[PDB]
């Protein structure tokens, strides 16, 4: 949310904690694989859906044709013109759907951790969680994969808590 | 202070740019661009087909031989026909070429001819067929005349009535080219031709035509104020094709088998060969890509992607990456 | 444990899928097809009004009345045309149809006609009618010729001077046709017609023609090796029409008012009529459907969906749907 | 979340409840019609703009008329891939607005509940709210049209929380 | 209670309806109409450039002189040019100006012309030019004919054999037009122009025709039998087109020398000119807007928005403001 | 979210306030500029792509010419079909794509100000949060540019909850 991890070379989106431990990042599998799957068939879509073109020709006309000569030239500039229109309008549609496919994404993976430690940390506004309690690896590990236990840290966090 | 999870994405150096419905100059993480812009600006091969270059020679000046057309007197297969905008060797003598750009067409379906003699020049025992010659037609200098075809004149002074006929006994059509000579006056016609009344007749199952040369005064073209018309037709496979005449007739010698049929067109480049392949070639240079789009040359020919007047076609893949 | 309340949506066992732009076969609760795909693989009434079948007969063929097309001598009221591809019953003599594929386009504006008499056939007091007649234009086995068009050669050893006209006293325009008859040398010119150097010459207010006809050798079609052309013009309310020839005129007896004008084509169908209704038709069959698209048939006649050639579209109404 | 509701009949979206009186589901009726009127006038849209078409042809030319029958049959297949495309592109892009505009609706169910009870019941990830409080069915029908009273339950909740 | 903070947003009073694909007549708070619906009723200049408006004359009769054009004698530079539907001033013989709709066509490219004495109408010195005049082509009452060709008949009882030549001296391609009467029958032949058998012959670089008048009986059109058919070429730069005939020559007197070539097209409207000015002008009014749509003619030109045969494109651009 | 502000002059989106102090609204600048910005361009980009249009012609036939006429008049209703259906289904699309805009950012300043005073202030489930404390004109303030300090307020927000 305050920009992107230079530093998270595994994935597209993912972790970063701090802890007595260490600090380190970590990406999402599935969430990372969900959103390259769907990104390349949308350029996929676009690129194949296109398999219409088959025939080529451009077309020779004399002195006393000029009517149905310049009738050629605008079915062509005809069909240009709306051909041209399609694929630009198409981009820019896309591309904003994409992007904020992204943010959506990304907003994903901060709700299903918010869900899993309501108390038991500080949302930070920022896209970071502040634990209430002490957290180890193996309790950030957990936060990730959905395996985390909130019990366990309960009272710590409550406790904890009511020092301020 | 306490422990920190956070949730973020990737980022990098990246520069590429990407646009949006509401937004312009968007850096991206990774992105695609679809538009092709490159071309290897030199004529290939079709799919290991050569094409069919003549190189100052026109469609008509080939077909009829023109004398400096000679390099394809006996062309083989093609896969598309390049020819210039303006070829300096066309008719040499000033006229119509009856439905040119049909015929023209017509070889956008063909991939190969079978140059065939149809009726031998030396058959014209009673007129006098190697005098068929004029200064309009230079060759190396000397007056000269198309090869393929015949300006039959009279033989001591007499143009007897000719009555010649071909029945195509082959199986492809085959396509025939024949003329007319407009001369200037009375005087020029009856020196040619003896007969001062004439006409060129010419029969098929499909074609019954009647020509009558114009005799007036015209200004020269190319130092001559004659003209001649040429005309063509299909002789279907079992179909006769007769000819009659008493004057003014420029008979044929050679004509076309179609074999074979497929696609073509007539790309008019001045760009020059270079032994390359393409499935996909324009007049100013082929290329050899893979992408939904283009912008390189609205004449395409083969299977190409779409031409397009965009300067910028780019989707972005990849995430918003401002450091 | 504690209450519970939850938060969800429809499932069933619906198995229509449906695509994405990111995601391709998802399964679906509740979907719309618009894509129509089925006919009825007959020809069909369009609104109540049956088509106009010419079996084997063409269009000129039908017009001209060849003998093998009578059960068209008086047809009535029709939605369409239908048209096989290659009617065996079209000229009976080889020969060329002027501006046929306008006349064939002027009929899809039209939707009925009315044969009227126009130059009675006993009138011809000075020219024989009834030997109007040959072996190319079979009928019943006999040699025969077009019903609603004259043939008119010499009486005694006379072709005396035609000079006719037609005032169209109605308030339609009428379909007039003639032709002319390109023999084949100077004997036959003269058995039939005694004229040696002859013309046909036709006149309206907007129409100024005249042809001389081609005596030449050709090859035999059907076994024949003359030609007959033939050439039509509109004759509006109130003007006259004017015929003069000497020779080789096919003279009309019967032509055509225009009543009505409506919409229309000329379908090539080889299927058969099969007594149903549409406002859709399509050469392969009728469609009685209601979907903003079909894939059926490119050339579709009346109020169709948008052919397109797409095999699958179908819009997602409902909900995800899996088990 | 977990999937949808193959119980659910009487609707598109809607709930399901679990308490001492028993069990069972209940659709939501504004919902679901907002999204059947949303739904079925998109179908129209689509289908009542294309409007356009009233008249039909073919077209009919000689031997020495091949410029302009290639003309012709170019005319036909350049707007026949224009419309093909055009169709094909409409129906994926809406196709996917259709299915998150469920997603959307859903989450707004979601949402107007976890509004109505913040600590007087526990967020299970999962779709459900596992309440802290006893929720009868007056209760269960009240957190469903709105009209549910927090504050009713509000020590209940909290006095029973702190049994954790 | 309790202190209070709120998230929120704009309303007013604005009625502006908008619409989505799946809502209808959605009230918004500011949006944009991009479909423009006006126009000014009336003809105007493009850029500063009048048009050329004939008023009751078309092309025809203006370029060959027609009496009862005479305001179009010798007009200036001019945008593009207004003609009605069915000009009262036309040709004033009936007959037919060939390839008119490719000459029309090439006024559309250009702007502006300069009317050329090519030969002079007193230089016909053993015929009779003065006696060009008829009946079917009044002037002011009186009998007279197009101002820009002369009729030539025979001066004594002889129409000697006309032989004349013009070498385009200019830069610029210039427009020539002749004509052939078609006389009625023998008698009137002789009367007019001595010879019985006659021909027009015109010859450039390009073009060489041979013209037989067509002697025939005719129904009246404007109380006229006879026919006169129109003809025109494009003389280049140094090309010289040839003129002979002895009998039934329209002859030119004036051409038309092009200067310049630009835009221009020829509009079919019967509204009236406004002094005003626009970049975009349709047949039934001008359009100083700037949007990407309008509904106002198919038929337009200049730089104009895209026509489109919607009623209603809005742009929501604020929020949704019920109250 | 119960509708908009009759009252808010200064901007499309923003807040309103009421404490002892009185009461008041306040557009936000960045949110509101935004939009605009955003909503602007999409209008000129489809405004602009339009750049296609240059030249413009009818086209003249004789009575012999009725299939090329014909070929040319379908040529002219072909290519008004296929740009009318593009501009109408353009603006149906960008129309509801630019309503959801203002509805997702108008969110967005929801919960920016929910994230800095999650138990300071009851979410009343209608856009507007009942502080648990006292909020002064300048506290206002400081909610609305995101420089606002929880921990001030954290036990008297605390222990005025604690009265219920
Ligand atoms: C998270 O731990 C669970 C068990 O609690 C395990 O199945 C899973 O593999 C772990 N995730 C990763 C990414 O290793
Ligand atoms: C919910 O109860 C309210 C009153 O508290 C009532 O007006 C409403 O009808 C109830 N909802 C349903 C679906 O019956
Ligand atoms: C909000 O206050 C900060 C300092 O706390 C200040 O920089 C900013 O200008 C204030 N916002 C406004 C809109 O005045
Ligand atoms: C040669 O062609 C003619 C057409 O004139 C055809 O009838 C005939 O079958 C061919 N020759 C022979 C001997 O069959
Ligand atoms: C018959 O048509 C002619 C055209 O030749 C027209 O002038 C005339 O009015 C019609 N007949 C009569 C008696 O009016
Ligand atoms: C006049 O035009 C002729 C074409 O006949 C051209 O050859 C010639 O150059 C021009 N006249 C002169 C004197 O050069």
């Amino acid at each position: 949310i305050e920009g992107g991890w230079q530093g998270m070379v595994d994935g597209w989106y993912g972790y970063h904690h701090s802890n007595e431990q260490g600090s380190g990042y970590a990406a999402d599998k599935e969430s990372t694989q969900k959103a390259i799957d769907g990104v390349t068939n949308k350029v996929n879509s676009i690129i194949d859906k296109m398999n219409t073109q088959f025939e080529a020709v451009g077309r020779e006309f004399n002195n006393l044709e000029r009517r149905i000569e310049n009738l050629n030239k605008k079915m062509e500039d005809g069909f240009l013109d709306v051909w041209t229109y399609n694929a630009e309008l198409l981009v820019l549609m896309e591309n904003e759907r994409t992007l904020d496919f992204h943010d959506s994404n990304v907003k994903n993976l901060y709700d299903k951790v918010r869900l899993q430690l309501r108390d038991n940390a500080k949302e930070l506004g920022n896209g970071c969680f502040e634990f209430y309690h002490k957290c180890d690896n193996e309790c950030m590990e957990s936060v990730r994969n959905g395996t985390y236990d909130y019990p366990q840290y309960s009272e710590e966090a409550r406790l904890k808590r009511e020092e301020i | 202070p306490g422990d920190q999870i956070c949730i973020g994405y990737h980022a990098n150096n990246s520069t590429e740019q990407v646009d949006t419905i509401m937004e312009k100059n968007v850096t991206v993480t990774h992105a695609q661009d679809i538009l092709e812009k490159t071309h290897n600006g030199k004529l290939c091969d079709l799919d290991g087909v050569k094409p069919l270059i003549l190189r100052d020679c026109s469609v008509a000046g080939w077909l009829l031989g023109n004398p400096m057309c000679d390099e394809f007197i006996n062309v083989p297969e093609w896969s598309y026909i390049v020819e210039k905008a303006n070829p300096a060797n066309d008719l040499c003598y000033p006229g119509n070429f009856n439905d040119y750009e049909e015929l023209k067409h017509l070889l956008s379906r063909i991939n190969h001819f079978e140059k065939i003699q149809i009726i031998p020049k030396s058959s014209w025992s009673d007129h006098e067929a190697s005098s068929g010659v004029s200064s309009a037609c230079p060759y190396q200098g000397t007056p000269s005349f198309f090869r393929n075809v015949v300006w039959l004149i009279k033989k001591n002074n007499t143009y007897p009535t000719i009555k010649r006929s071909y029945n195509n006994t082959n199986q492809e059509d085959l396509l025939i080219l024949w003329g007319i000579h407009h001369s200037n006056d009375a005087a020029e016609q009856t020196k040619l031709y003896q007969n001062p009344t004439t006409y060129i007749s010419v029969g098929t199952s499909t074609l019954n035509q009647r020509l009558v040369p114009k005799i007036a005064t015209r200004s020269k073209v190319n130092g001559q104020s004659g003209r001649m018309d040429f005309f063509w037709t299909i002789l279907k496979p079992n179909d006769a094709i007769n000819f009659e005449s008493n004057g003014n007739f420029i008979a044929p010698e050679y004509a076309y088998k179609i074999v074979k049929k497929g696609d073509s067109a007539i790309v008019k480049s001045e760009v020059e060969y270079g032994n390359c392949n393409t499935k996909c070639q324009t007049p100013i240079g082929a290329i050899n890509s893979s992408m939904p789009f283009h912008n390189i040359h609205p004449l395409t020919i083969g299977e190409c992607p779409k031409y397009v007047k965009s300067n910028k076609l780019v989707l972005a893949t990849g995430l918003r990456n401002s450091p």
